[PDB]
């Protein structure tokens, strides 16, 4: 789940599933 | 940034919620 290498839409669903109703950002090129 | 802390090297709840709003 969050304990792996995610990229792309991996990294991006478990933002989701984590921040909830808080919402997150996400900046590949930071 | 994120993609070098989660993708590139090993992702962790600590990490991800710096991200979240």
């Amino acid at each position: 789940f969050v304990n792996q290498h995610l990229c792309g839409s991996h990294l991006v669903e478990a933002l989701y599933l984590v921040c909830g109703e808080r919402g997150f950002f996400y900046t590949p090129k930071a | 940034g994120i993609v070098e802390q989660c993708c590139t090297s090993i992702c962790s709840l600590y990490q991800l919620e710096n991200y979240c709003n």
